């Protein structure tokens, strides 16, 4: 795909005995907080308690949202993380409390095992017997392999299946009982007299030996958020893609908890716990909070990871200063992971780190006044430096970044203090915050 | 083995014949008086006579506020309707908060009911439809009858079908060979699935197999439903389930909530009235709970003032946790624990108090206990003077780290560098506070 | 024993054979 | 397991047995005679019918006898070869104007043109598999497929189910009439429902209609699976 | 038929008064306020006269002073077939109406049409059913016998009752009411015949009865409106009525008063904490007052010099002076002991209760000291507690308990005043460990 | 980017032939359609399948157009 802003991290980084290493899997420093994720990491895969609330606090520009990501990268596969922003709560079809229950859900998974049964062979007889108007549809089907052959009585999604992709009797098809798939592997037969009508190629393949019909015990991974989706109306698979589901009424999700748990019973389905990451929880109002107190305290309730960059401030919706943006009931029930700013060799190998995802050849000088630079300035400067004292670096025709490609990067595009500075020298020029501005330079 | 989140270590609220609770049984560790006013409100509504009757918890954060209501909640049985709530669900974007507040009260309301069904089932033998002298002339089906031949057990029943009926027989795709359930109250078709009585392993479209069904074809069966009036309620106010255009087209629809207007209330109440009068129906009132009633707003409370005086509403329990705070959406007027005294007129305050180091203590062992932990004495004297020394919930949700970092160094018990382990990764409020105050750039 | 095959009857329906050398299509 | 029926029907106090559709629901709106003998159907004392011939057909904008300049202006824009479909468009309801829906011909000479979306969704109609537009365009039903729907089980059902509210007036048999045909429309209900094989077969060959004279039926949605089709489980 | 457990206001039957308007002591429930019962009287009187309209009531006094107590007694002594309108201030905020077009259905909703037709009746006892029918079942012919406890016949029935009777099965032993006009077949039971149960009708077989109907002018508006049917009074989904069908319906129920087809009843509408509204709702009402088709429109508040919502001022009773100019306020007083016991003892009677008097007493003293409301309140956990040690009366230690485990206001206020170092605050700040 | 296979042209004949057994209770069972087509340029005959005969009958395809 395309190289990300956290593309250089697959894993966490950590020992058998949860001691992170100092350069591993993308990450550099941060011991403590990635000693806390991955205690946090080994907490969500025991799966046994839930519940919890995490918040990860620092300054800007530190390795929350890097942290949060590699606990997803080492949580794998068939784990939900449901990483939404701060700000999609606020909606004109959902209400906040709503879309929090949405939220919260969708991160709880649901593991249902199903039986299959396979049919592949060499098909001999098709007959499809349709009404005048098409609607009712019935018909036989004939497969053979080498050894049995069998007659099979088809339906109306499986006849909509043999129209689709059509098989001309003497294909060998493909066919999920449960599933409902059709999938042609090839032809056999190799019939001679074909009418020019189709274009087809299909690759020459043999017909299949032995058992016709075979068992398959398969497993697939579906969430809550889904389900009560599906059971609230009549076409909640399409109201799945369009996001159309307004609010859903609470018995429904009653009869979701108490059929999952006579699931749970029966052994058919078992719960798997994911995680939910809320980036930048600070802009969320008080009723948010007050529903989230609540929330957290049932048994279909992920683990919840907040980061915020905020100190002391004022909380949405209300007129006094709180820490981290959050009021004290959410800091009562919650567990802090606080994050430290980083040093000359840590930036440094974080640069090494970005210039070699990025594909970019870097020198000695040059990654010593890159880290001068990100010293100086913030990280993020001097990480956005580098491709386009590369784009300098081809534009002079040769594929190593020297010192004066990032000195005319340095020059060409401005930080934050500098633009702070030049505008500060220049208040005439630009529109102030009473709208007053001098335009004519005579 | 099991799943636990914060709770369900507390399975009731553990009193006597009279009513005088234990110092530690069911999982409560103090909190006497307001165990026992909780068994007084408990038998009030196991009276089933009194409507419009409210209470408020008053206490501070990490006191027990929620356990009581979740203890009255598992004390009352699950027969008895509970409707937790928060006061942030108020607030809809579909629908006011009036409506949402009374669809709430009339959530709260139980009743069972005793309902004969008539059901027509067996397995189809034939499926001969005749046709009208003239299908185009515009008004009229295109058919007139449908004879379908029905087989049970010991009986075989023909019947002669409306069209109406075999509309709804025919989106169920029924076909000769099948086993099917005429429901005879709306005219709802249930197929059953393919008998056993043809063959099994030569199909393609993954159905089940039903053998025939016992008894004769026309039944009388008596089935025991438990049922709100906010069922009723929207069930009336869109209708579903019926055999017109209306009710597939309802079906189809976007379902959304609508102020239901006063005047059905009083014709499903009468209803009501007239299937409990029939020694039918038995009316079980019930539990409303609403946390966090601090963030309800003036127009709400005004309203609730209204609705505890209807002589159909449950007993509605309260919870908060603000000593002298100011009512939202008004200006200046300061009431206690954020309620208007004009409701609070009304309430029946219980108190809830704070604990000493011996009940955290208990708390954090039976805790340990619950999501089977082992704790030395000496790292659980650690736990309860940390839990005297920063907050309960602090030191209550500090032990499953606990519980990580002794699995980690293959050890089964916990010790006090463990515990040191634990303070070193993770910290709490008042020491992410003293850290933003020494911070260098909003740290 | 082995046990009945489920009746088919379709009655003024269109057909389709698909054989192995030529197919076809009854219609009315 | 079935929902609560909030219905009253014609109970039996125990060669065919004939049963008829009967359901009712017990919340009844009496309503007098006088409303609806003065004020929705017209007589010789009131005005309905003049003023509703009025307002839809003499002031109709869309009327080729008055606004013909303006009639000719939309069929510039919309290129459809009848200036009579405004007024059939203007005049009919809704759901009428959805189950007659016939794909005619438009000529080339107009502004309505083919939109990009339109054409990518006109592509992929009879376009087979492995094909990329339709492999592109046809991500839900692949996401049906593969998370295995079709044999999912079915964990909701409503708990009552209950008719529309029947309005009773005494004395009166039209109001009965506009009710069984408001309530049991036979082209809408046509519309929702198929017709058995057979009596096409009679229809078609044994009768000589033909096909494109037939009503309209099959535009029920269908359910996702034959579990989520009923509100019964056994 | 109209359930209900136990209300607050379930003990007034009506106003107590005698046929000079005056007001007893104790009657119908109801002690104290002489002077406002007397005016409530006057409303009554006014209302049942019927020959005026548009006239706007106040009642104002501080809380819990029997003013819902006199809203509710003068609704029970209104009796039926009479439009009530019981709201709230806060009923009017909706999201898909606004609060003028809310006002107007809940103006309209208070006055009645009274309408009375006759509808000709069968109702008897089914004995014998036949049913004769073909092979195709093109020509049907039956008989049916029907008797009354006084008479006997036999009917010859067409094709369409045949249909209309094989559905809704009506077999023998059967009391049924038919329509004649519009065919509907009604099953009102089974006989008695031991061989539900009702008995076997008297008199006339063919009765013809007339009714007396009700109808608000909301309910001809929404019939009237053509983009909704009469689902919309059920769903709630009347959509901003227009104007024009409104003055159709206005021009019509004069039409028809004139004829003499029809008459018009007035009702009278209780918007309960009238304060809640806002100015743009006030505004509306001054010139909604002054129409024909209003109603008398009865409001209770209890705020004093309080912040019109919507404004920026402060105004008597929550009001703006140009509305209290259209209004005559009624004024409530606070009880005295007497009264309370009054009170208290009529709840007691009422929730089937039985009461020590030093209980009783107990109680007064904690009512004129406290609340009204709270003492209310006690008397229902006190028989709970009764019941704990298992015996009838209550005693003076049994509402003493309650009073223990149960606080009121001022106590809490005081304890809270004490131990604010625990709670939260307006600012935010709490304090939770008990160390340090 | 895609391939696409068209045949296109004005249609010269359009004959669906019978079938060499015909099947009981059945009328004009097709074993193939045989349509003729034209270009600039180009004349060519084509051999389709049966069912093809349906979405011809469906498009309302006479003789003489494109
Ligand atoms: N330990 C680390 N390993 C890899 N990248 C890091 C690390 N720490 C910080 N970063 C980089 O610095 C940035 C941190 O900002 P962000 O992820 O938004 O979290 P926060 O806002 O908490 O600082 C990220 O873009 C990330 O690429
Ligand atoms: N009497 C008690 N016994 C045991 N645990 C308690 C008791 N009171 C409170 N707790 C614990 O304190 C936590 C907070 O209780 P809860 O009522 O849910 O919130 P709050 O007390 O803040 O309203 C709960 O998780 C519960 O486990
Ligand atoms: N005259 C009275 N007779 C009987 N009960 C009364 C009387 N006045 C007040 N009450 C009681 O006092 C309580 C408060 O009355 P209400 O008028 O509803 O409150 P408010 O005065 O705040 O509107 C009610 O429960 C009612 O039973």
């Amino acid at each position: 795909s395309l190289i990300a802003a956290h593309s250089h991290i697959t894993g966490l980084g950590l020992d058998e005995n949860l001691q992170p290493r100092p350069t591993s899997e993308g990450m550099v420093g941060q011991l403590q907080a990635r000693r806390a994720a991955g205690v946090i990491l080994k907490m969500v895969q025991n799966g046994t308690i839930a519940g919890r609330a995490v918040l990860v606090a620092g300054p800007p520009s530190t390795g929350k949202t890097a942290l949060a990501m590699g606990v997803s990268q080492s949580l794998g596969k068939d784990v939900p993380f449901t990483a939404i922003a701060g700000s999609e709560i606020f909606s004109l079809e959902l209400s906040k409390t709503e879309a929090l229950t949405q939220a919260f859900r969708k991160s709880i998974g649901i593991k249902i095992k199903e039986e299959t049964e396979l049919i592949e062979g060499e098909v001999v007889e098709i007959q499809i017997d349709r009404s005048i108007t098409g609607g009712h549809k019935q018909g036989k089907l004939t497969i053979k392999t080498t050894d049995m052959e069998t007659i099979y009585e088809l339906g109306n999604k499986m006849i909509d299946g043999l129209t689709k992709e059509k098989v001309l009797a003497g294909d060998v098809i493909s066919i999920d009982k449960a599933s409902g798939k059709i999938t042609k592997l090839g032809r056999s037969f190799a019939r001679s007299r074909d009418y020019d009508a189709m274009g087809a190629d299909t690759r020459f393949v043999q017909c299949p030996e032995g058992e016709l019909q075979k068992r398959k015990t398969v497993v697939h991974t579906v969430s809550l958020h889904e389900i009560d989706v599906i059971n609230s109306r009549t076409q909640g698979f399409l109201a799945l893609f369009t996001g159309d589901t307004g609010e859903i009424r609470s018995e429904v999700r009653d009869q979701i908890n108490t059929k999952v748990a006579e699931w749970k019973e029966e052994g058919k389905a078992e719960i798997v716990p994911g995680v939910l990451f809320i980036d930048e929880v600070h802009m969320l109002d008080i009723e948010c909070f007050s529903f989230i107190n609540r929330a957290l305290e049932d048994e279909f309730a992920p683990i919840v990871m907040m980061a915020t960059n905020r100190g002391v401030s004022k909380t949405r919706g209300t007129n006094y200063k709180s820490p981290h943006g959050l009021p004290l009931d959410l800091l009562d029930r919650s567990i802090i992971i606080t994050t430290k700013s980083y040093n000359e060799q840590e930036i440094k190998t974080i640069l090494s780190i970005r210039a070699q995802e990025e594909e970019v050849e870097l020198s000695s000088d040059a990654l010593d006044l890159l880290t001068k630079t990100g010293v100086e300035t913030s990280l993020r400067y001097s990480s956005n430096l580098i491709s386009v004292a590369q784009q300098i670096a081809m534009k002079r025709k040769n594929n190593t970044v020297e010192v004066e490609d990032v000195k005319r990067a340095y020059l060409l595009f401005l930080d934050s203090a500098r633009s702070v500075k030049y505008v500060q020298e220049n208040e005439s020029q630009y529109i102030d915050d009473q709208g007053n501005v001098q335009i004519s330079i005579a | 083995v099991t799943r636990t989140a914060a709770h369900t270590h507390i399975k009731g609220l553990g009193l006597d014949e009279s009513g005088v609770a234990k110092r530690v049984e069911g999982g409560f560790v103090g909190q006497i008086e307001a165990r026992e006013a909780c068994g007084v409100i408990v038998d009030l509504i196991k009276a089933k006579k009194m409507s419009g009757r409210a209470i408020l918890l008053a206490g501070g954060p990490s006191t027990g506020k929620t356990a009581l209501a979740l203890a009255i909640s598992q004390e009352l049985g699950p027969k008895v309707p509970f409707c937790p709530l928060v006061g942030s669900e108020l607030y809809s974007v579909e629908v006011k908060k009036t409506e949402t507040l009374m669809e709430n009260f009339r959530r709260a309301i139980g009743l069972r009911i005793k309902e004969t069904k008539e059901v027509y089932e067996g397995e189809v033998t034939e499926l001969t439809p005749e046709d009208a002298e003239n299908p185009l002339g515009g008004y009229g089906k295109t058919i007139s009858h449908v004879i379908v031949g029905l087989k049970s057990a010991k009986g075989t029943k023909t019947l002669r079908l409306d069209p109406t009926i075999y509309e709804s027989i025919q989106r169920e795709k029924v076909s000769i060979g099948d086993v099917i359930y005429i429901e005879a109250n709306t005219g709802a078709v249930k197929r059953v699935g393919r008998s056993d009585a043809y063959a099994t392993e030569f199909d393609l479209e993954t159905e089940e197999y039903v053998p025939l069904p016992k008894g004769e074809v026309h039944k009388k069966k008596e089935i025991v439903q438990d049922v709100t009036l906010h069922d009723l309620d929207v069930a009336n106010a869109r209708p579903q389930g019926g055999q017109d255009v209306i009710s597939m087209m309802g079906q189809l629809l976007k379902p959304k909530k609508t102020e239901i207007t006063e005047k059905l209330r009083q014709e499903v109440n009468k209803v009501v009235a007239k299937y409990i009068d029939q020694g039918v129906a038995e009316l079980i009132p019930g539990v409303l709970f609403i946390d966090e009633v601090n963030m309800l707003d003036i127009e709400i409370f005004t309203y609730l003032n209204k609705a505890l005086e209807s002589n159909i509403a449950p007993v509605v329990v309260l919870a908060s946790n603000r000593g002298m705070t100011t009512v939202r959406g008004t200006e200046d007027v300061i009431s206690p624990h954020g309620v208007p005294p004009d409701l609070i007129d009304r309430l029946l305050i219980v108190r809830t108090l704070p604990y000493d180091k011996d009940e955290i203590r208990t708390i954090i062992e039976r805790r340990a206990t619950v999501e089977r932990l082992q704790v030395e004495s000496s790292a659980l004297d650690l736990l309860a003077t940390m839990g005297t020394e920063t907050s309960l919930r602090y030191a209550l949700q500090l032990l499953a780290p606990c519980g990580i970092l002794a699995q980690t160094s293959n050890r089964k018990e916990i010790v006090v560098n463990d515990v040191n382990e634990a303070k070193l990764l993770f910290l709490d409020a008042k020491r992410s506070t003293k850290i933003l105050e020494t911070s260098a750039n909003y740290l | 024993f082995v046990k009945p095959r489920r009746p088919y009857n379709s009655e003024g329906m269109t057909r389709i054979l698909r054989r192995y050398e030529e197919d076809l299509f009854c219609t009315f | 397991d079935s929902p609560f029926s909030f219905t009253t029907f014609g109970k039996t106090t125990s060669k065919f047995t004939d049963l008829i559709y009967s359901s009712r629901n017990p919340i009844k709106y009496s309503l007098p005679r006088l409303i609806y003998e003065d004020l929705i159907l017209p007589n010789y004392n009131n005005d309905v019918d003049i003023a509703n011939k009025l307002k839809n057909v003499k002031f109709n904008i869309f009327n080729p006898s008055t606004n013909y300049e303006l009639c000719l202006f939309l069929s510039k824009l919309t290129g459809e070869p009848s200036l009579n479909e405004f007024f059939r468009v203007s005049t009919t309801p809704l759901l009428k104007r959805v189950i007659e829906r016939t794909n005619g011909p438009k000529n080339t000479d107009s502004l309505s043109f083919k939109t990009i979306t339109q054409e990518l969704l006109e592509v992929t109609r009879n376009a087979p598999s492995e094909g990329v537009m339709a492999s592109l365009l046809n991500v839900e039903k692949h996401a049906y497929e593969r998370e295995y729907l079709n044999c999912i089980q079915r964990g909701y059902h409503p708990n009552v189910s209950a008719p529309p509210v029947t309005i009773e007036v005494l004395g009166s048999s039209h109001v009965t009439n506009s009710i069984n045909n408001e309530l049991f429309d036979p082209l809408i209900s046509q519309a929702l429902s198929d017709i058995p094989a057979i009596t096409q077969y009679n229809m078609h060959v044994k009768k000589g209609i033909p096909v494109e004279d037939f009503p309209k039926t099959g535009l029920f949605p269908e359910p996702l699976n034959k579990n989520f089709s009923s509100n019964i489980s056994m």
